[PDB]
RNA sequence: GCUAAACCUAGCCCCAAACCCACUCCACCUUACUACCAGACAACCUUAGCCAAACCAUUUACCCAAAUAAAGUAUAGGCGAUA
RNA sequence: GCUACCUAAGAACAGCUAAAAGAGCAAGAUUUAUAGGUAGAGGCGACAAACCUA
RNA sequence: CUCCGCAUAAGCCUGCGUCAGAUUAAAAUGAACUGACAAUUAACAGCCCAAUAUCUACAAUCAACCAACAAGUCAUUAUUACCCUCACUGUCAACCCAACACAGGCAUGCUCAUAAGGAAAGGUUAAAAAAAGUAAAAGGAACUCGGCACCUGUUUACCAAAAACAUCACCUCUAGCAUCACCAGUAUUAGAGGCAGUUCAGCUGU
């Protein structure tokens, strides 16, 4: 008699089932003695909203705009525009040496960084 | 959930321990012994059967005072709360055990037969020949496994070459070393057999359901 | 006197008896899931 | 304020509201990260206003004014995510050489299927994790036969589709004989 | 944000921040009579009332006194021509009370 | 000897290790690299894992011996939940005190004259009993966990109305949640008393000494009775991690440092949880002794000498219906030896305020046999209660 | 089914909604002085007030650590008990009634009443008239019950131009929730108790409503609302229960006012309220042409002290303390 | 005159040839589709009965790498059936 | 999830004779909610060779 | 009329709210069917807790007196560790399991006759037969298979009888022992068996 096809949700089942299951909201704390909930400020996502005053970009773009070819960014293109110039200058001056990759922005490891690329430890 | 034995407590205590009935089923959940089921809820009192168990620091013979003698739902005999030093424990009560009495537990074999005092625990070899004994152990330090029921008492027939011959309540000779502790006297509730159940309903209270063979 | 009312719905019983975790608990139950996957069942289990 | 959720009071009631084109990925790619961050909230407030108007139109049982505005805003925000994701993706490759942001591994499951298992974050090591260890990332021999039946089921479906395509081609030639080639 | 892994927080770690939230909300007309200081929203399932208060205050600069939410069940009664149930999606409803007597 | 804990309930023994570990120079290939178990690879051996930081909700405490306060010599602590097997007799030995049946003449004398009795005392006391046992809550029959605290509080409030007659009663306060600690040695046994629970009646002035020096010296002849084969420290918490410190319960400068009276409540609904009459009196002696000892050690230091100015502390113990009264004088702080001057304790026991209470009328054959209200009320008990309260202010 | 009315509530602007449910008009300040055509030892009362404030905060040694979320129940609650229990004893010579009064500790006060009607919106009972039922289950920290009623603050037919607030939506939007359970009318003791009249009530606001939390929740204007809502609900429930203990009800309205006083504090800030119950005819029928209104007087919360450093209380406000004494010195008028 | 009737596609079957499958994001072995705590449960072991012998009791079949032929031959078998 | 038995932890039972508590008239070898266990060469059965979702 | 009703639990999952409909019930207002729109807001409830050692003989019954037996839901301390806060989820209905003439089933609290909840008659006629109810001269079971008035426990039947099984007692049988049943038991124990009212008077459409 039970409905197998319908989605299983916290509305279904007895009181124990309904309390335990949630709707996908991320937890922001823990439960202590007496079912008291302690909210951890750091767990609560902090919205980083910028100052939009004096900002020229708007939701839409004027139709009188030169269409351009789509060129997705690649790791090579980023290297040629952000890292290649510094190495090219140093190589001419002979200052460049392999041991000093970090001078041009290379990170040997992600440990100790606030925003680590892999494994990603920051929200969108 | 599969059967888990309630007998999981590892530390001795005099506090009654909550018991779980089996209903005649083994760990497989199938009936092994028929006619077992229901009854009144019972709490287990950890009975100490190694009468001669001195305290951790102390050693040698010691004495205990009978604080209380009370009914036990888990056995036919009555039990006695005995306090010695800073430790209390549950023991089996003798026929004349009473509150306030002092009892002795010794593991010393005298050159002769020490005077037999009810409720004391001496080595079989020390006990006089032809004395009613109870709570006898097969091996030194094993703990009393025999003559533990209400009103039961074995006799020490003879002591020969470091061994003792005792008559079990079933009139069967048993031979044990002379360093095996035992308790002088009959077990409490000598009139246990006399009691009449009277009503079929009483059997259900004792946790015994109908058993039909065919 | 009642007839045809064998079903006494209980979500706890239904999940425990026929649930996903129950099926995976034994090799026979896993094969139950495999057969239903092969047949293309919309609901593999309760 | 709360009025940001609604369109310019002048526009209320107007059958249409003229709007510009959606941002393209190339246009956004020229902008800086700080500009994209500010543009996101500019687009976000516009999207919330349009979503609000769309719902009120249903409540009033009337058509939504200029519904294509919502399609444009969703296109621009999707493009903004792609442009920002590409920058992070390219940066990750250079610094770590990792294709994906989230660690994972190819695993076999209890059903014998090969799956990409995305890793979750834990405070304790896996060998001490009671719940994680209950999961079985292997299949036993009894799964082998079902894998063969599943493979043969896949082959039957593929064979039917290929056969049908060839049949349709013959029907096409029957109706259009010049297509013989 | 929704459909994104949250960086696990350990005691004493940095604050969790979301630079480009993908939460989109709808301000809606109440179906029934509400107090003057009450504003009703439809928000995503994953958005908590704490998120909504920060979301409105941070992005819209709306002082929020109280926030309450509930999960509205969407009817699954409708059947298509194949006699297959059609699911109206469940959505979350939020009730926001404006601060400062607004 | 029968061992407790059946094998089936004990943790299963580790599986037999793979034999590849036995072979020297061979590295067993394990599933540790896979990060999950597989039956066809050897089980890894994992090094003990440490979190590396502090996480309160998952904290583990160090081994007991490593604790900073761990001591090789055990200390026996008496607390509110300690139930003495020998009751008062054990308490008398532990505190090196002599027991005198009844209360002192000085205390009782205060209530001897009618001018000290409260107006309509019997009517007022009867209302207190009816309020706590019948009227206080919506429940038909209030339970001991509620009526026992209320009856004592109201009785103290009834005695507090005499501030009009005796203005000195303004110099006393009733303190809740106060705790005191006193440590002393008896026959080389380290003893401690951690006092908690009940109400502490505090006064700005010390109580007068009940017994003169002549009576204090007469105690030398008295010999502390002993119980054998029961230890004096039975039913006490044998503690190995402890601090040998003396605490009256308040920091320096408290306007009411002197513990006038200690009120102890046996407010347990279940009879087994409730203390026995003799056990409750034993708790009163130790708590009264503990409070007095804490005062003596504070004023006169940690030395073990006969006190020139003894300390008097009173205690009242009740379960809501039965009251026990105690006056304790700390004559000596030299407790290590049985011989010498001994402390004096005046104990009045098993004083019933009322025999029984009927919350509902008893009806037999549709006739009201017994009406609701206190049964067998004994106003004498309250006079003893009033006498202890008036003591030191009248 | 009835609405659970919580005197200590988190609902925004609850005081306005509670005024409608109880038909209560709220006035600022205290009631006009009682017209009338053993000195008070202020130095001894200030000392005792500071000896209770410093015992809990400083002198008393705590075995365990007191966390911020326990202060209200570990420090504030015991302080209020002693402050009341000691002032009543010290002031008993000045006010004879206190000597025979009954002092309660966290005793329940219940009041059940009907106010207004509704049309059942849904179900098999849709369209039928149903009474709007309300229940208050209060638990004041301390309360003083006397055996003789206090004097009224204004006449029974006292009227004011201030209108009673109305609501344009259902009470559920406060928010308010309905539950069905025992309907209790309780003054803190059963009817048999001779002490069936109310003197003063002492309320400690819960930690959830602490001033600090309200400030960071953008609810600074709600600080005074919490105090007012607590007083209106609690004193209405208490006086209403007292009137129903004398046989009065909606169809047999009170023939004399029923007054009571409340002191509402969070452990540092104190508020003083006076309530006069003039009518119980609150049902649509009984309240058809009923001109009587219930009156509640209240003051703005003031700090008793500013800070406590070690054993020194800095900033003790005698005005707040004297106001507590004035409430405790109110006595039932004696007969000729 | 109603009810109806009529239809040609959807796809499917058998071969041949080629060795197939599958990580947007998020969720999913706990009550699957559930962000976030000291694991420990671990897989391996003759297929059976029976088509037939007109019953049934030993006895017959379902795989191991080249179509054909040797050959239904050698051989096995209540020397029966049959293999 | 029926039913039989059992386990865990719950719950219900007016009046009347009323000593005795008892299917007396109208508190028990009673009834009952919840979760769990025992499975077909079997289980369970105050044994009808009954019952174990016809 | 009330047989209930309201609420909770369990189950169920939008399933008589608004608007519209050409759909639907006997019914071209109603609508539980279709389309669109709206809705149930936490205080109630669910969702809990740092470690190690240690503590926990005294039922309940108005718990007092007098009592018992089947022997019982209710408790800590020591030291270490810990400064933070109100998230998440259930909340609608004329509703479930059934049966398809409610045939029936369904836990708890409160109300104890309702302040809540409901409608036995589509209209007519007033034949038979049939069902139920009521009244009935004289008689009062006549004529009819048969009217009405060695303990205990289940069973078919029911006023019931009977037998069967169970079982107190009784009897024989096997067993000298412990860490999963028996049993945390020990021959005064455990298990397996056997146990051999009529007549009369009175009343009734029988
Ligand atoms: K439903
Ligand atoms: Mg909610
Ligand atoms: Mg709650
Ligand atoms: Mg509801
Ligand atoms: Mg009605
Ligand atoms: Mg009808
Ligand atoms: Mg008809
Ligand atoms: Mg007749
Ligand atoms: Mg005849
Ligand atoms: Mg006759």
């Amino acid at each position: 008699g039970a409905d197998r096809m319908s989605k299983w949700t916290s509305k279904r089942g007895p009181r124990s089932f309904r309390g335990r299951k949630g709707r996908g909201a991320k937890g922001i704390g823990f439960l202590t003695s007496g079912w008291r909930f302690v909210q951890i400020k750091e767990m609560v996502p902090e919205f980083v909203v910028p100052d939009l005053t004096g900002f020229k970009l708007k939701p839409y773009v004027s139709y009188l705009a030169p269409e351009s070819e789509e060129t997705p960014l690649t790791a090579a293109q980023l290297f040629s525009e952000a890292v290649a110039p510094a190495i090219e200058k140093d190589f001419k001056d002979g200052t460049f040496d392999p041991d000093n990759l970090e001078k041009y922005g290379f990170e040997p490891t992600q440990e100790g960084k606030l925003f680590q690329l892999y494994p990603r430890n920051f929200l969108r | 959930a599969n059967f888990v034995s309630w007998k999981s407590r590892t530390k001795y205590t005099i506090t009654p321990v909550k018991m779980r009935k089996s209903g005649g089923r083994d760990h497989t959940g199938r009936i092994r012994v028929h006619g077992i089921g229901g009854g009144h809820k019972q709490r287990y009192r950890m009975i100490d059967f190694l009468r001669f168990r001195p305290e951790e620091t102390k050693s040698g013979p010691f004495e205990e005072k009978v604080i209380q003698v009370r009914y036990d739902p888990c056995r036919s005999a009555d039990i006695a709360l005995v306090a010695g030093g800073s430790r209390k424990r549950w023991i089996i009560a003798t026929e004349n055990m009473q509150a306030g009495d002092t009892i002795l537990n010794s593991n010393h074999i005298g050159r002769m037969a020490v005077a037999a005092r009810e409720g004391d625990a001496h080595p079989l070899g020390a006990l006089p020949v032809g004395t009613l004994i109870n709570n006898v152990e097969s091996e030194p330090g094993r703990g009393a496994q025999y003559i533990r029921a209400a009103g039961t008492c074995g006799v020490l027939l003879r002591k020969v070459n470091g061994t003792a011959i005792i008559q079990l309540p079933s009139k069967r000779q048993m031979q044990v070393l002379e360093t095996c502790v035992a308790t002088v006297g009959r077990v409490s509730n000598v009139d246990h057999n006399k009691r009449v159940i009277g009503k079929a309903g009483r059997n259900r209270w004792l946790g015994k359901r109908p058993n039909s063979g065919r | 006197k009642a007839r045809g009312n064998e079903y006494q719905p209980s979500n706890i019983k239904r999940k425990n008896k026929h649930g996903w975790v129950r099926r995976l608990s034994t090799p026979a139950g896993v094969q139950v899931i495999l057969r239903r996957m092969l047949k293309g069942r919309k609901s593999l289990s309760h | 304020g709360l009025e940001e959720f609604f369109d310019d009071p002048k526009n209320w009631g107007q059958e249409k509201v003229k709007s510009g084109a959606a941002w393209t990925c190339q246009q956004l790619r020229n902008k800086s990260n700080e500009d994209l961050h500010k543009l996101w909230y500019v687009l976000l407030k516009e999207r919330n206003m349009l979503l609000t108007l769309e719902q009120e139109a249903k409540r009033q049982r009337l058509p939504m004014p200029s519904p294509e505005r919502l399609d444009k805003v969703v296109d621009s925000m999707d493009a903004l995510d792609k442009v920002v994701q590409e920058r992070e993706d390219a940066l990750r490759l250079l610094q770590t050489g990792q294709e994906r942001a989230r660690p994972g591994a190819w695993r076999r499951d209890i059903f014998g299927r090969i799956i990409w298992h995305k890793f979750k974050q834990w405070v304790i090591p896996w060998h001490l994790n009671k719940r994680y260890n209950r999961k079985r990332f292997f299949a036993l021999p009894y799964v082998d036969h079902f894998l063969r039946l599943e493979r043969e089921k896949r082959a039957r479906i593929k064979a039917r589709k290929e056969n049908l395509e060839r049949k349709k081609a013959k029907i096409l030639l029957k109706k259009f004989p010049h297509l013989a080639e | 944000a929704r459909n994104v892994v949250y960086p696990l927080y350990r005691l004493g770690g940095p604050q969790l921040r979301v630079f480009r939230t993908n939460f989109f909300i709808q301000l809606v007309r109440p179906g029934v009579a509400q107090p003057e200081d009450t504003v009703q929203f439809r928000i995503p399932m994953e958005m908590t009332r704490v998120d909504l208060r920060n979301y409105l205050e941070g992005i819209y600069n709306v002082p929020v006194a109280a926030v309450r939410t509930r999960v509205q069940h969407g009817s699954n009664k409708r059947r298509d021509h194949r006699n297959v149930r059609i699911k109206k999606p469940d959505y979350k409803v939020a009730y926001v009370q404006l601060a400062h007597g607004q | 000897a029968y061992e407790w804990g059946v094998r089936s309930t004990r943790k299963s023994e580790p599986p037999p290790l793979d034999r590849v570990y036995e072979i020297p120079g061979l590295e067993p290939i394990t599933f540790a690299g896979k990060m999950h178990f597989v039956p066809w690879l050897a089980r890894p051996i994992f090094p003990p894992w440490d979190r590396g930081y502090k996480d309160p909700r998952f904290y583990r405490s160090p081994p007991l011996h490593e604790h900073p306060l761990y001591k090789d010599q055990a200390c026996y602590i008496f607390h509110h939940r300690c139930r003495l097997l020998e009751g008062v007799k054990q308490a008398l030995w532990l505190t090196k005190t002599k027991l005198i049946e009844g209360l002192p003449e000085k205390v009782l004398s205060l209530v001897d004259d009618p001018r000290n009795h409260i107006e309509n005392q019997d009517e007022c006391v009867l209302n207190v009993i009816s309020h706590a046992r019948l009227w206080q809550t919506t429940e038909e029959i209030p339970k001991r966990e509620t009526y026992c605290p209320v009856i004592v509080d109201n009785l103290i409030q009834l005695c507090k109305s005499q501030i009009l007659k005796h203005p000195s009663l303004a110099r006393r306060i009733c303190v809740q949640n106060s705790t005191f600690s006193a440590t002393w040695n008896r026959e080389s046994l380290l003893l401690q008393v951690r006092g908690s629970g009940g109400a502490r009646l505090s006064t700005k002035d010390p109580l007068p000494t009940i017994a003169s020096r002549e009576e204090i010296e007469a105690t030398k002849n008295h010999v502390l009775e002993t119980f054998y084969p029961i230890s004096p420290i039975i039913d006490l918490h044998e503690c190995n991690i402890y601090d040998v410190k003396n605490d009256t319960g308040f920091q320096e400068g408290y306007p009411y440092p002197y513990p006038h009276t200690l009120y102890l409540l046996d407010k347990a609904n279940l009879r087994p949880h409730r203390l026995q009459p003799d056990q409750l009196r034993a708790k009163m002696i130790l708590f009264a002794f503990g409070s007095a000892l804490a005062q003596a050690r504070l004023l006169y230091g940690n030395d073990a000498k006969v006190l020139e100015q003894p300390v008097v502390v009173q205690s009242v113990g009740t379960d809501g219906r039965v009251f026990h009264f105690l006056v304790f004088q700390l004559n000596t702080t030299d407790l290590d030896c049985n011989e010498g001057v001994k402390n004096l304790a005046w104990v009045d026991s098993d004083q019933l305020l009322y025999q029984h209470f009927w919350c509902l009328p008893v009806i037999k054959k549709r006739v009201v046999v017994e009406p609701v209200g206190p049964v067998g009320f004994k106003p004498e008990t309250f006079r003893k209660f009033l006498a202890l309260y008036l003591h030191g202010a009248a | 089914m009835k609405y659970m009315v919580y005197p200590q509530t988190f609902a925004l602007n609850a005081d306005r909604w509670y005024q409608y449910f109880t038909k209560t008009v709220f006035l600022s300040g205290l009631p006009p002085p009682p017209a009338e055509p053993p000195a008070l030892d202020l130095a001894a009362l200030r000392a005792v007030a500071c000896d209770c404030l410093l015992q809990e905060h400083f002198y008393l040694r705590r075995r365990r650590r007191v966390h911020r979320y326990e202060e209200s129940e570990v420090i504030s609650l015991p302080f209020l008990d002693q402050l009341v229990s000691t002032l009543v004893g010290l002031l008993s010579p000045h006010n004879p009634a206190l000597a025979a009064a009954a002092l309660d500790y966290r005793c329940p006060v219940h009041f059940y009443w009907v106010r207004g009607e509704e049309i059942i919106p849904r179900g098999h009972r849709r369209g039928r008239i149903d009474d709007l039922r309300y229940q208050i289950d209060d638990k004041p920290n301390n309360q003083i019950r006397i055996s003789k009623q206090l004097a009224e603050f204004v006449p029974l037919d006292y009227s004011v131009p201030i209108e009673i607030p109305t609501i344009k939506c259902k009470p559920d939007k406060l928010p308010l929730f309905k539950r069905q359970y025992e309907n209790h009318i309780f003054v803190g003791s059963k009817t048999a108790d001779p002490c069936c009249y109310g003197h003063t009530q002492f309320h400690l606001l819960p930690d959830k409503l602490r001033r600090e939390r309200l400030l960071r929740q953008n609810c600074a204007d709600q600080i005074e609302v919490v105090f007012r809502a607590n007083a209106i609900a609690s004193l209405f429930a208490w006086t209403g229960a007292q009137a129903m203990y004398q046989g009065f009800w909606s169809e047999a309205d009170v023939t004399r006012p029923f007054v009571s006083q409340a002191v509402i504090t969070d452990g540092k800030y104190f508020s003083f309220f006076c309530y006069q119950l003039n009518t119980l005819a609150l049902t649509t029928q009984a309240d058809q042409n009923n001109p009587r209104k219930n009156i509640c007087w209240g003051t703005q919360s003031k700090p008793l002290y500013e800070t406590i450093e070690d054993n020194d209380v800095k900033g003790f406000n005698d005005d707040v303390l004297l106001q507590i004494v004035h409430f405790l010195l109110n006595r039932p008028k004696e007969e000729k």
